């Protein structure tokens, strides 16, 4: 009876278990969070024969 | 008058897209971890080219590049009838001529004014012009894509 | 290498709150014996009580 | 008097599909997962483009 009563008391406060994959997608969830950096006016091209 | 330009154009180098290549890269990893996909894919450069030219030989930029240009302002008659017509005839003057890989020939665009000062003074202006637009294309569709993986990912 | 290293705290952390409050149940029931023989480095975040 | 006009088109990007994107993503996966389907698949824009 008795630490029957201790196991539902400690399991209780715990809480349920995560594996090691819940952890990394959490980790990597913060990076997509903080958004992406836009920095414009980049070249596209270049050029084989100048305008003259 | 008509005197001529002309330019000849090749992918861009990985220096010179900025930090722009660094995040593409990085979306493209969480693609082939996870989700099962990616290939034999062009590289960045390859896709990032290929928008340029679209925008290069598309007729809406020529429209749109002569109507601020200044030097079609002052040949403004004041008619509505004789602008519209004058303004179809400067659109036909920028010829664009996709190259071969085979024969080792490249892109090439040709452009047609009235001076030769300024025969390559224009050309270079939309070359430039072009550019610009191809660049905020790009960043619209990595937005984009940024926000539907967040929402992929906050979901599992 | 910055994502790997706070993956490991996050997981240090965890086990360190579990140890704590397996702790209060023990004194609290007065278990002092080890009623398993099985290590705690192998055991499951429910049973730190499994011990003395 | 037969006056005339002409427009040209292409595939659109992700931007404009909408919400219609992420869903049709969704259930991909899964087809991925059962009833297994070709690697080289026509993308989602690609089918959107043949239906206009």
């Amino acid at each position: 009876r008795p630490m029957l009563q201790a196991a539902l008391e400690n399991l209780q406060a715990v809480g349920p278990a995560f594996d090691l994959d819940y952890d990394q997608n959490r980790a990597m969830l913060n990076t997509l969070n903080v958004g992406p950096t836009l920095d414009p006016r980049f070249q596209t091209y270049r050029y084989l024969r100048t305008p003259e | 008058q008509e005197w001529s330009s002309t330019a000849i154009t090749d992918r861009p180098t990985v220096n010179m897209l900025g930090g722009y290549y660094s995040q593409q890269q990085f979306l493209r990893n969480l693609d082939v971890r996870s989700n099962m996909a990616s290939a034999d894919q062009p590289s960045v450069m390859d896709e990032a080219y290929k928008e340029f030219v679209m925008q290069l030989a598309s007729w809406d930029t020529r429209r749109e590049f002569w109507l601020q240009t200044d030097y079609y302002k002052q040949r403004m008659v004041g008619n509505s009838k004789a602008d519209a017509a004058l303004l179809d005839e400067m659109i036909n003057n920028i010829q664009f001529i996709p190259g071969d890989f085979t024969r080792a020939v490249n892109d090439s665009v040709k452009l047609i004014a009235e001076t030769a000062p300024d025969a390559n003074n224009l050309l270079r202006q939309y070359v430039a012009f072009a550019s610009q637009r191809a660049a905020s294309h790009l960043n619209d569709e990595l937005k984009g894509a940024w926000a539907a993986r967040t929402i992929q990912m906050k979901a599992q | 290498v910055k994502r790997q290293e706070e993956v490991a705290k996050a997981i240090y952390d965890r086990r360190m709150n579990s140890i704590e409050q397996a702790l209060k149940i023990a004194e609290q029931h007065n278990i002092s014996r080890s009623a398993t023989d099985v290590p705690a480095e192998e055991l499951p975040d429910s049973e730190m009580f499994l011990l003395g």
